[PDB]
């Protein structure tokens, strides 16, 4: 009945630097650290607090006592980027996502109407892309005749692209044929930090 | 007024015991409330409580060895519901079977041994209600009280021994 | 070698029951408690309970409570995870993971995803994302396929049948309100190209049987 917290949720870390993750418990210390990568359950990397799994580098190290705990990565790998999740007893930790810092890059912004295929079964997807950005912080909005809308989109982005640590989103804007066909301007605007101002991609439907 | 305990098979009069402790596992997850059930371990959580007499018996303690004054709680780790709770009484509870299948006990010494396990739980966990439930479930030597005698084994329902709220 | 093997993914509807199971090998199953642990995409691990293999005595998450219930067969040294009464919040990956004397889990299964849903097998619609002037920027335009309205996962999506990798970027599914999986795959080339190099997106959805190969023209 014991509650673990983990901070950050998030964590990003310039290559070849120290990361170091928190567990703080709510209430010889039984505390074990996972890394858990996609598609795979987590891994052992320490336990008792501080005791190396057999097989695990020595830039990963536990400390602490009591009430609170660390996970150091003393250089961060590029293997490195994992979830990692702290447990003690069978309480886990909120877990803390390790992602590689980068410089910023600002998104590539493009929009696509619905095509007259997908009109033609009833419905209209307008797609909003920002491609290659960095951080993921993003902010899109749709407006559609000057009117900013809400609760008719939904967002995807993708994992930290493995060869220049970027990410891209989506943005789809889902209408019905009839109520797409009863406006005219479709927007998109996007801020970013490494926008000097925002970005608006539009078109005229038709 | 008793509780009547099925049994298979039949204990014969002379398989009547004293209660003298339990063993019960403290029920995972999470209302201020605390869930205790007779115990999910096996027969390494029994011998560790080292509080048992010459009977072998799962759930309940028979012919035990009784604490000096008042009821007793130990555990190897209060903070791991994987390790059960120990409880040796002070004063047994008979448990008289008919020869008939069924094994019974007084309802109000019952009522008065769990008050007194209850407050020494409430104390140990800093709690406020304690409940006891059933068996979570497992093979019939757990899910059940079972217990030696002559030569044979027996298996009793327990379910009406832990179905109780004390704050 | 410890191994735990866990059986295949399971698609359900709400209210139905779904069972797990998790074979071990190299080691005295009845030595370590089995504990399971799920984990809902995107999401942390949710502890479920445990069960000890010697006796079968269980110690459930108050959480599931009368909802769950772990057996094993020891004979096969196999445990058994079946959950009942099943709500689309039970979509998850649900791992079985061995107990050792250090009290952290060594060992796990691969997991066992468990998707609830009333959706039935329905293959995508594939559209173009058509190249413009308003997917062009500065020498480079996007253009890509949406892949709309399928069920269950995956669906894998190639551009020119493996060809063309640089910029190629698929997004994560997103789920619907009406219980199907939507996404688009999209990719940045030169503008130039446009009139000279055919695009094709390379879609498939192995449970429905569904092989689209979807031409995406300019303008
Ligand atoms: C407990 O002790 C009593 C009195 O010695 C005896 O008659 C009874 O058989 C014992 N219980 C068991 C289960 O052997
Ligand atoms: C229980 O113990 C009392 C003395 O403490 C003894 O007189 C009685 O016979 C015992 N009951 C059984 C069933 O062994």
């Amino acid at each position: 009945d014991i509650v673990m917290t983990q901070s950050p949720d998030s964590l990003a870390v310039s290559l070849g630097e120290r990361a170091t993750i928190n567990c703080k418990s709510s209430q010889k210390n039984y505390l074990a650290w996972y890394q858990q990568k996609p598609g795979q359950p987590p891994k052992l990397l320490i336990y008792w607090a501080s005791t190396r799994e057999s097989g695990v580098p020595d830039r990963f190290s536990g400390s602490g006592s009591g009430t609170d705990f660390t996970l150091t990565i003393s250089s961060l790998q590029a293997e490195d980027v994992a979830v990692y999740y702290c447990q003690q007893y069978y309480s886990f930790g909120g877990g803390t996502k390790v992602e590689i810092k980068r410089t910023v890059a600002a998104p590539s912004v493009f929009i696509f109407p619905p095509s007259d295929e997908q009109l033609k079964s009833g419905t209209a997807s307008v797609v909003c892309l920002l491609n290659n950005f960095y951080p993921r912080e993003a902010k899109v909005q749709w407006k559609v005749d000057n009117a900013l809308q809400s609760g008719n989109s939904q967002e995807s982005v993708t994992e930290q692209d493995s060869k220049d640590s970027t990410y891209s989103l989506s943005s789809t804007l889902t209408l019905s044929k009839a109520d797409y066909e009863k406006h005219k301007v479709y927007a998109c605007e996007v801020t970013h930090q490494g926008l000097r101002s925002p970005v608006t991609k539009s078109f005229n439907r038709g | 007024d008793t509780i009547t305990l099925p049994c298979r098979p039949a204990p014969p009069p002379h398989c009547s015991s004293n209660i003298t402790g339990l063993i019960l596992t403290r029920q995972g997850g999470y209302a201020n409330t605390v869930i205790f059930r007779p115990s999910g371990g096996d027969w390494r959580d029994i011998a560790r409580c080292q509080i048992a007499g010459t009977v072998v018996s799962t759930q309940l303690f028979l012919n035990g060895s009784l604490a000096e004054e008042e009821v007793v709680i130990r555990s190897e780790d209060w903070r791991d519901n994987a390790k059960s709770i120990c409880v040796q009484l002070a004063t047994s509870v008979e448990i008289a079977c008919t020869g008939a299948g069924h094994c019974a006990i007084s309802r109000a010494k019952w009522a008065n041994t769990l008050k007194q396990i209850a407050s020494k739980l409430r104390e140990q966990y800093g709690a406020k209600t304690i409940i006891f439930k059933p068996s979570s479930g497992g093979d019939p030597e757990f899910v059940n009280h079972s217990f030696n005698c002559g030569g044979e084994f027996f298996y009793c329902a327990s379910t009406q021994l832990f179905a109780s709220t004390w704050f | 070698q410890v191994q735990l093997v866990q059986s295949g993914a399971e698609v359900k509807k709400p209210g139905a029951s779904v069972k797990v199971s998790c074979k071990a090998s190299g080691y005295t199953f009845t030595g370590y408690y089995m504990h399971w642990v799920r984990q809902a995409p995107g999401q942390g691990l949710e502890w479920m309970g445990w069960i000890n293999p010697n006796s079968g005595g269980t110690n459930y998450a108050q959480k599931f409570q009368g909802r769950v219930t772990m057996t094993r067969d020891t004979s096969i040294s196999t445990a058994y995870m079946e959950l009942s009464r099943l709500r689309s919040d039970d979509t998850a990956v649900y791992y079985c993971a061995k107990i050792s004397g250090s009290y952290s889990f060594d060992y796990w299964g691969q997991g066992t995803l468990v998707t609830v849903s009333s959706a039935s097998t329905k293959g995508p619609s594939v559209f173009p994302l058509a190249p413009s002037s308003k997917s062009t920027s500065g020498g480079t335009a996007a253009l890509g396929c949406l892949v709309k309205d399928y069920f269950p996962e995956p669906v894998t999506v190639s551009w020119n049948s493996g060809a063309l990798t640089s910029g190629v970027h698929t997004f994560p599914a997103v789920l619907q309100s009406s219980g199907l999986y939507s996404l688009s795959s999209v990719v940045t080339v030169p503008s130039s190209s446009l009139g000279t190099q055919t695009y094709i997106c390379n879609v498939n959805h192995k449970p429905s049987n569904t092989k689209v190969d979807k031409k995406v023209e300019p303008k």
